[PDB]
Formats: C-alpha cells, structure tokens, sequence
C-alpha cells in the first residue's frame, strides 16, 4: 500500500512547509501552480541492500520502502486558496488526525 | 536521409512475411498481472519484439550499453534500444490456409 | 560473411581475447571463446564484432606454444588457414588453422588497431589526451593531499597536515586545546597518508559512543569508507578466514572491544596495521607502580605498529608531567624516566619565562641571557644574542633568529603540538546586547502558586523550575496553555526579525518542545520560516534543515532547537544570535556561543539576550556579564567559580529579591577571574605555540591553496569527462549539480555512483555550507576513479580525422603520437612525485618533422571533423603500408625526448632527495628525537628511487591519424 506520510524523497523543505504532520495542506494556505497538494509515497521492492549498506541506511535513516513519490501537485497555472478538505477512508484502522 | 522515389506496392509472398517476422507468438497471454514483466511466448514478448527498457535484458543479467549484440542466456532477449520494439513484426503459422477477406468480399 | 570457424574479437572487451564462429542462424552468429570456453551469440545486424585476420609479416603463436611467420593466407568458404615459416623449428610451409590460434592476442600499440574494424571516437581520444595531461601535471603539484578535505583553510591545521603527512611512521601526541580542531588535523593527516600510498591498513580505536561520529566524519569529510568490526562481524569474519582482520584495509573498533579476549588482542596486534590512531588518551590512567590493564593493551598495540597518533586533552591546569604516561609510549627509550622529565620541565621553566620577557618586549639582563647561551652550546652566539636585546635596526630579525634557534633546541616540541586560542588570530570580536523586559503578571501569579505548593522541594529544584517560567505556566494554567500570546520575549523576537528581515538570525532555546511552539507561533502569526534542529531528528532530515537554512535569501530566515549543535562546518554567513534562554552550567554557555564563534566567520557577533526583569534570568545576566565577562570573553574560569559559589548562589536564584551580598560575590568572582587569568598567562609555553602555528611558510601555503582553489579548467574537464562516460548532470542552478547514471553509461556499475544520484559543488564555501554535497577536487575519489578507468582502458586511444584546408596537398599525412613514459614500482615508494605516467606528444609529417611546438593541440583539434564508420574503416587501411614507414620517423626522436625526460627527472630526484636527507641529518645533528630508522628509510628510499627510475620505459598509448581532403 502507498502511504500518505510527510517523508517524501528529495523534496525541499519549502514544499513541506505548508503541509501539516499528516500530509494535508493547511486550511487557508495560498498555493500556486506546481506546489505539492498532498504527500504520497510509492512503495519500492526488492532493494536487497548489503548488510553494511543496511547498517548505513539505519544510521542515516534512509528508507528502502520509499524512494518514489506519487504526491499530487497543483495543476499548472492555477492558483487559489484551499477553502475545504474532505477525507474518505474505506478501511483505516482508526480515524486519521484530519478525520 | 536518402533521396528516394517510387513507392512500390505488391502482394506479399509468405516467404517474405516469414522474412519480416522475428518470432512466433504461441500463447495469447501478455503479462503476469503480478510482476509486470511480459510473457515468455505472448503477444508481448521480449525475445521476439524487443527489450522493454533501453539496452538491458529481461532477467537483468546484462544491462550495460557496452553489450550491443549479445543475447542473454537466461532470457533470450537481445540488449538494444527499446525503439526497435516499434518496428519488429511477428508472425503466426496458421494450420489451415485462410482467405484474405479484402480479395474476396 | 559469418562462416563457422572464423576468429573474431570484441571491440570493447578484448580482455576476453579471440573467439570462434561455431554456429549461425537467420538472425544470429555464435562465437566460442577458447580463453574461457563460453559462447556468445550476436545479431548479424549492426555487427559489433571484429574479424581477426593476419597479413604477411605478422608473427603469430599456435596452441602448442610455438610461433611462426605468416607469408601467405588463402581464404575459401569464409575460413582462413595460415601458411608460413615456423620460427621455433625453422620449418617452412607450416599450416595453422585459425581455430587453433591462442587467446593471448592483447591490444597492441595502436598502430595495430587500424585493422580492428570500427575504431574509437575522436572526442574520447581528446578526453584521453587531456586526461593524461591533467593527471600528469596534477600528480606533481606541490600541495597534493591538502585540497579535497571538507574544511576551512585554517593556517595551523594546514601546517600540521603538511608537516606530519610527509613524515615516515609519524608518532606524535596531539594535545591541542579543546574546540580547535584536533580531530580535523587528525583527519587531514590520515587523508595524506592514505592518498600518498604511504599507508594501506589503518586502525582507529574510539570509545563506542563516538564510533558513529567517526564513521560519518571520515565518510562525509574525507570520502573514506571504514568497516566497523563488532563481535558479530568478528565472528562472521572468523568463519571466512583464519585472521578476521585480513578482509578490510581500514578498521574502526573500541578499546573495550580490544580487551575482550586475549586471542582477540593478539589477532589485532598481528593484523599488520600501518597506522594506529587513539583519541582522548588522557582517559588512559597509568601509575608508575601500577599501570592499568587498559593502558597495557595500547602499549601492546603501539609496539606492533610503526606509526601511531594519540589525540588527547590536558585539563585541570596541570602540566605535561601528566603526559609522561603517554610520552613514555611514543619514544620509550628517549622518554624512559619520570624524574628526568620533572627536572627538565622545572629547569626549562625559567627559560620559558625569559623567552616570554623577550617576546613580550623587555630587555634581558646578561645574567639571564647567559642561561639561554648555556642552552645553545655554540660559540658565535654573542653578536646575534646582543643585537636582539639592544633593539637595533634588525632586532626583529634577531628575535626571529633567536626564536627559530630555540624551537630547534626545544626538547619535545617536534613531538608535541599545543596550539592555544591566544596564539591564533582570526577569531571575531563579540559584542553583547541586553534587553530588560517586564515580568508579566500571569507569571507572578503562576510562580507564587508554585511557591506555596512548593512546600517540600529542594532549593536546587526551586531554582531549576523558576529558571524557565514557560514550564511552570504549564502546570497551573493547564498544559498547552497559550502562553505564547502574553510573553513579551516573543513580541520582541518577532519585532526584531520583522525589522531585520534581511538578516539570518540564530535563536537558541533549551528544549525542542519550546522550539516547536516557537515555530508554530512565528508561522501562524507572522509567517516566519524556521527550521528546527533537535536531538530527536535523524541525520538526513537535520541535514535537509541545514540545507534550507543555507539558501541565500529564499530559505529559512531563522533556525534552531535544543543543544544539539556539533555541526563541524559552521554557518559562516550568520552573524546575529539571540539567546531565548540561558543555560545552567557555564560549559553549556560557552559551547553554545562556540557553535558560531569559529575562525572564518563573516563579521563580528551580535548577541541579544532578552531577559525578564526581576527573575533568575536577571540574576544570571549580572553574574555572567560584570563578573565573569563570559559573553564578551571566553576565559575558562566558569567551572571553578561555579563550584566555589554553588550553594551560596542557589539562594540568589530561588529568591531574586534578596540583592544584598550579590555585589560582593561579583567582586569575588572577578578576583578569582584575575587569579586564574594570571596563572594561565604565566603558564603559556609561547615557544611551543610558535613552533605549532607554522608561521609565514604556513600562511604562504594557505594562500597558495586559496589561489589554486579557483581552477576553472577543473570544472571544464569534469563536465567533459562525465558527459563522455555517460553520466546525466542535472544543473539545479545554485552551484549544485545532481549526477545520475544513464542508460548509456560506460561501466556495469560505477564504484561511487548510485542510481539515486549525488549532489556536488565545486566551491569550497558551498561545501562548507552544504555538507550533504560531495566536495569535488583533483583528489576526490570520483575523479581519481574515472582517471584510472580511462587511462587503464583503451578507449580514446585510436581515431581518424579529416582536415579540409585548401592550402595543403591532398592525401597528406599528419600523425599525432602520444607516448607515455612510465616506471614500474610499488606505490608504497611514492615514485609518482617524480615520475608518474608522463605524456609525450609528437605531430609527425611524412618526413618526420614535429609541428607540435608550432601547432597547439586545442586550436588544431577545433577545426577537425570525423568520418563515417564504414568508408573510414578501409580509408585507414589505405595507408597501412605507409604508417609502418611513418613509425621509424618517430623512432629516432622518441629516444631523444625520452632520454631528456628521464635525465631531467633523475636530476630533480637526486637534488630534492639529497636536500631533504641533508635537512633531516641536520635535525639529528640539532635535535635528539630523530631516530636512526627514519634516516635509514629516507636513504633507502632515495636509492630505490634512483634505481626504479634507471629502469623506466616508454609505450605508445594513443595514435590519431589525420588525412587532409578537399572533397
Ligand atoms: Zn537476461
């Protein structure tokens, strides 16, 4: 399953600045074309890292599971204010913060 | 680009059709729907039509451009640019000779 | 034309050798390679394979080992049979089927590759020649090993690295003052010893809590991958080998790990380490009557390893006598008795004093000066001795000659280096700014309640709570109470930031929770961009935050959270800091101010301390500023007075109302300060510091490096190199390149590259600001790797090119010939200082006339163009008979150019090697610490250099054919 976390590979902290810990834009934030609307991560498999490489990953914190982003972005050339947000969860173990 | 002229059209003989084709497509399956690699003998087959990704074999034993004519021993796909998958034609050997609808109806 | 039995080679992996056609189908052909026995099947189309046939005059070898001379070959049905004279038996008319040729047909000197079918490109020939030129020139560059490290160009550091990295088996004790960069100089010395080939196996022993720090420092600063050996690793390597320590060249381990078992410590002592490094050796307690079991393991190690570096501290204001326990380990025969060392330090003490009077600008009585005169056991001392003291015209130069002679006469300064914060220039001045704020009534009410409710609690904890009002307003007004609305400090901070929007401000608070609350309030009421830097974050995320903070004007304006700091590379662009709170102990205060107070800052430091009126903050500000002068000056008096005043001061914290008795405590603090300062200034070994800082030669080296660091040819060669190899280079724009591999890269996997890519910067200041990037220099592993990859391979070694020039005859022949002069010697000898692989360009004509002196390379290459593969293929063979006659033309000039190069190199070798051996002999004649082994090593190295240079050879590396056409 893909994840909604805010940990998104090789994105500048500028893009995260407007996202809460859950990964949803703040209500009232002003956005512009190309900004990341919401954070999503694509799973990566069969990394098969070497044990020393695994240790390096552990200390550094690099995530083998991620490395790819499916995050939605604002369409090109449209800019406005986020007035409302809704969340629909088919299975979810518990209601999410935003929920 | 060559300077050419005179585009010629004629009936294709069966030996010429055999000439164009690189392989037989035996099963109608395309891909495993689980791992999105193509079928070994399917409408989409790397050993017949070409490598999915540039200059790298299916099983992933040979991936570098240094190799340009080698044909991986595991997967019989040669390592070249995926663009060729745009030009290679296949063929099917029919058991019963079949009529060409255009020349009949 | 494939027919079963033909011999073919691969144009690229000819290291496989010959192959043999054994099958053919409609689309493919199969070659058997008897070198390995494998078959490879290729597509007929585009045919990246080469026919192997021989011509009359070639000598070939058969599978039975005999050789022969081909005179005529028939071809029938696609197969070749070689006919000729067998040379080992003198039999004529011998036949050899091509299937029976040996595999040992290697890439001959490229005058043989003309008949290999498709030949290489002309821009890879250009890269090949440029690469050999740049590598040759850079190996001989005077300051190799001193530019790739990710550090500031600090004079004393560069001096220590220069001095130590060139010694043989260096054995030194680094007792540099805390916070100056002891580990930085250590890493530079390691970078030199590893880069110069002097060492291959290294062992660093570090306390476990610092192991990861070392792992990252060597990895990010010096591009060196160490293998950590724990018990698990030790076992899995015990299974794979008799000695587990043979599998890796560079090893980190703990000293506690070293003492686990005895077979472990013996295996460690037998691993044949070239260098051993042990940090914080003062933790090794040693008694003359009872040395600990801990010291014994290092003493066992330091006897089995030639070079051994000990990093240490000299705390509690004691002298080098405490260091004897460690000096005994460096040179046990020279330093073997404590009492003699005690006598030495006491009898040198007056000498040190007299020196301090000399350099302080005082006159020295003859009675004084005739004790230094006793020290320097010579007889022509008197004139120079007196000129320095009378203050004549050259009293400065006479003082400098006296101090220079003193350093050469000091008993230990060659083996002990102590740079002080007083003997080093460059630190910025620090100005203080205090702001008195009214204590809001909500806090008065909240704290008097804690007072009442604080019936049974120690005064220590009363002062620890009342210190931070934020964390008592969360117990009586409820947790998460919106205290960020009335606290005047927040308004002051916002106002100052919004009034100084063009300034990067470093704001320090105690705990991360308060930092998150501060970010939230600055964002939701002023939109201030602020990155948090706390202990809970990972290394990559915190690095990301530092990156954001490094953006010149579009990134985070503010920063920061709890202590953490420790960021080696500093925020040299940041010059304003605000203390949102104050620490308890003065050590935390001085380290916090230290994180920025480093050599290399932009401007002076502005410290802003907003503190609430009539609270513990108000007390501590008064104590620190008037009493200790701890903000504007860095003197380490804090701990002593803090311990001598603790129980009294507690009362002054738990009740800031009682003001009387404070001002006398302050005068006491200033008295203690003056006493400590006096004792420290009177303990300065100014001679050791002068020998330590390197002086004018060190400053000259530092500025030579500052000028060598603007090489733009480096960047222009790099882009070409990568692009040719097939490395995608996305230009982010702000001096940062992102390298990612490509489908057309030239190697299966590149050693340093990863598919996710790496960011690099060529500017040393950006590297010092962006530690997530690789600092690319001539010595960076990426470049050295690519260099070995090209100069070992044979791509770029052979190409053809046409020239369209009306002012020349048709079909004329110009031949670019690149010889390479090389020596074969083990890298441990470091022959590359004197004879690396050296290119010799020659542009021959049909008469063997060289034009290179008249025709520069670049200009000629610009106006040249390539041909197509097929027509060019036999266009080469059009002059196969000609080039053979062209070769003898250069045969007579290559011997002259070679003998000139060898003669010049051997001359440079004997002069420099004799001048350095003479200098070291002079030192042995002047200092008692130079060992016999050292001088023997240099003498043997000089002899070996002259010997290996006397057997150097030449070889044809590259060859480009030029033919002028007017078509
Ligand atoms: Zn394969």
């Amino acid at each position: 399953p893909e994840e909604i976390t805010a940990d998104i590979p090789n994105v500048g902290e500028a893009a995260l600045s407007k996202l809460d810990e859950s990964g949803i834009v703040y209500i009232g934030a002003e956005v512009t074309g190309g900004d990341i609307l919401v954070g999503k991560v694509t799973p990566k498999g069969e990394t098969q890292l070497t044990p020393e490489e695994k240790l390096l990953r552990a200390i550094f914190g690099e995530k083998a599971s991620d490395v790819k982003d499916s995050s939605l972005r604002v369409p090109n050339g449209v800019s406005g204010t986020v007035i409302d947000v809704q969340v629909f969860t088919r299975d979810g173990v518990e209601k999410d913060k935003r929920a | 680009t060559e300077e050419f002229d005179a585009i010629k059209i004629a009936l294709a003989s069966p030996d010429m059709i055999r000439s164009w084709s690189f392989g037989e497509v035996k099963k109608p399956e395309t891909i495993n729907y689980r791992t999105f690699k193509p079928e070994r003998d399917g409408l989409f087959c790397a050993r017949i039509f070409g490598p999915v990704k540039d200059y790298e074999c299916l099983c992933g034993k040979y991936k570098r451009l240094k190799h340009r004519g080698v044909i991986c021993e595991k997967c019989g796909v040669e390592v070249t640019q995926t663009k060729v998958r745009r030009e290679r034609m296949g063929h099917i050997e029919l058991a019963s000779p079949t009529a060409h609808i255009w020349f009949l109806k | 034309p494939f027919t079963l039995g033909q011999r073919w080679i691969s144009d690229t992996e000819s290291e496989l050798g010959l192959g043999t056609v054994v099958a053919v189908d409609a689309r493919t052909v199969t070659l058997l390679f008897p070198s390995t026995g494998e078959n490879r099947l290729y597509a007929r189309s585009d045919s990246p394979v080469t026919r192997v046939m021989f011509n009359p005059g070639d000598t070939i070898t058969s599978h039975d080992g005999w050789q022969m001379q081909v005179e005529e070959v028939k071809e029938e049905n696609g197969l070749l049979t070689y006919i000729g004279t067998r040379l080992d038996t003198e039999e004529s008319g011998v036949a050899l089927r091509e299937v029976f040729l040996d595999s040992k047909l290697v890439f001959s000197k490229p005058q043989d590759r003309l008949f290999a079918g498709q030949i290489d490109r002309m821009d890879r020939f250009a890269l090949r020649y440029r690469a050999r030129k740049y590598s040759s020139e850079q190996f001989r560059m005077p300051y190799s090993g001193l530019r790739g490290q990710r550090t500031s160009l600090i004079p004393h550091q560069l001096n220590i690295a220069h001095d130590v990295g060139r010694r043989h088996a260096p054995r030194v004790l680094l007792a540099d003052e805390v916070g100056l960069g002891k580990t930085i100089e250590a890493g530079m010395i390691l970078h030199q010893q590893l880069l110069s080939g002097a060492a291959e196996r290294v062992l660093i022993i570090v306390p476990e809590t610092l192991q990861h720090q070392w792992l990252v420092e060597m990895l990010r600063r010096f591009n060196l991958r160490f293998a950590l050996f724990d018990d698990e690793r030790y076992a899995e390597a015990q299974h794979d080998a008799y000695n587990p320590f043979d599998t890796e060249q560079l090893v980190i381990c703990s000293l506690d790990f070293a003492r686990r078992s005895k077979q472990r410590l013996e295996h460690l002592c037998e691993a044949e380490w070239d260098l051993l490094v042990v940090d914080e050796a003062h933790h090794l307690v040693w008694s003359e009557d009872a040395p600990s079991r801990e010291y014994q393991a290092i003493e066992q190690l330091a006897e089995h390893v030639p070079g051994v570096l000990l990093l240490t501290a000299t705390p509690e204001q004691l002298g080098m006598e405490s260091h004897f326990a460690r000096l005994r380990l460096l040179d046990p025969n020279r330093f073997h008795d404590f009492a003699q060392f005690v006598e030495e330090q006491k009898n040198y003490r007056p000498v040190a004093d007299a020196v301090a009077m000399l350099l302080a600008g005082n006159k020295l009585s003859n009675d004084e000066l005739n004790m230094l005169g006793e020290m320097i056991g010579e007889q022509d001392i008197e004139p120079l001795l007196q000129a320095a003291n009378s203050d004549s015209e050259d009293a400065q130069s006479a003082r400098q000659e006296l101090v220079s002679m003193l350093m050469d006469r000091h008993g230990t300064s060659r083996v002990l280096f102590r740079n002080t914060r007083n003997g080093v220039k460059g630190f910025p001045k620090r100005e203080l700014h205090t702001i008195k704020l009214p204590l809001p009534t909500q806090y008065q009410t909240a704290i008097k309640v804690s007072g009442i409710m604080g019936a049974r609690k120690s005064a220590e904890d009363r002062a620890r709570d009342m210190l931070y009002p934020e964390r008592i307003y969360q117990e009586f007004e409820g947790d998460n109470a919106t205290w960020w609305n009335f606290d005047p400090r927040v308004e002051w901070l916002m106002g100052y930031l919004t009034s100084h929007r063009s300034q990067k401000v470093l704001v320090i608070c105690a705990k991360a929770a308060t930092a998150l609350q501060l970010e939230q309030v600055l964002r939701e009421r002023e939109g201030i961009r602020a990155a948090v830097f706390h202990e809970g974050m990972s290394i990559i995320e915190r690095d990301r935050a530092a990156a954001w903070f490094a953006e010149e004007d579009t990134g985070a304006q503010v920063l920061l959270c709890s202590e953490i700091g420790s960021e080696g590379r500093n925020f040299q662009f940041a010059s304003h800091m605000v203390m949102f709170d104050l620490p308890f102990n003065p050590d935390l205060l001085e380290q916090r101010i230290g994180r920025l107070d480093r050599i290399g800052q932009a401007h002076d430091i502005q410290i802003h301390v907003p503190y609430l009126e009539k609270t513990a903050q108000s007390v501590l500000v008064r104590w620190y500023h008037e009493g200790l002068d701890a903000f504007e000056h860095t003197c380490p008096t804090g701990r002593t007075i803090y311990d001598s005043v603790y129980n009294d001061l507690i009362n002054y914290l738990a009740s800031p109302d009682q003001t009387e008795g404070f001002d006398d405590l302050i005068k006491n603090c200033r008295e203690q300060h003056e006493a400590l300062k006096a004792q420290l200034e009177q303990g300065r070994d100014r001679l050791l510091e002068i020998h330590s800082n390197g002086g004018e030669k060190a400053q000259a080296l530092a500025e030579s490096i500052e000028e060598q660091d603007d090489d733009t040819n480096l960047i222009a060669f790099a882009m070409n190199l990568f692009d040719i190899i097939g490395i995608n280079q996305d230009d982010r724009g702000d001096n940062m390149i992102v390298l990612t591999p490509s489908d057309h890269m030239l190697v299966p996997d590149f050693p340093g590259l990863s598919e996710d890519g790496i960011t690099i910067t060529f500017d040393r200041e950006v590297a010092l600001a962006r530690e997530d990037a690789q600092f690319i220099t001539w010595e960076h592993p990426l470049i050295r790797n690519g260099l070995d990859l090209i100069l070992s391979g044979d791509t770029g070694s052979s190409t053809i090119s046409l020239l369209k020039n009306k002012a020349l005859p048709v079909g004329t022949l110009l031949v670019e010939l690149i010889y390479v002069v090389e020596a074969q010697a083990p890298k441990q000898l470091q022959l590359n200082r004197f004879l690396p692989p050296t290119p010799v360009r020659m542009l021959l004509d049909k008469n063997g006339n060289n034009l290179a002196a008249q025709v520069e390379f670049e200009t000629f290459n610009r106006q040249l163009n390539a041909v197509n593969r097929h027509t060019g293929s036999k266009l080469v063979n059009a002059v196969q008979q000609d080039v053979h006659a062209i070769l003898q033309l250069g045969e007579a000039q290559i011997e002259k150019s070679a003998r000139a190069l060898i003669d010049a190199a051997r001359n440079e070798a004997d002069e420099k090697l004799s001048a350095e051996l003479s200098r070291l002999e002079a030192l042995r004649a002047v200092n008692p610490n130079i060992r016999d082994d050292e001088l023997t090593a240099i003498e043997s190295n000089r002899q070996q250099v002259m010997e290996s240079l006397d057997q150097a050879g030449w070889r044809l590396d590259a060859l480009r054919l030029i033919v002028v056409t007017h078509q």
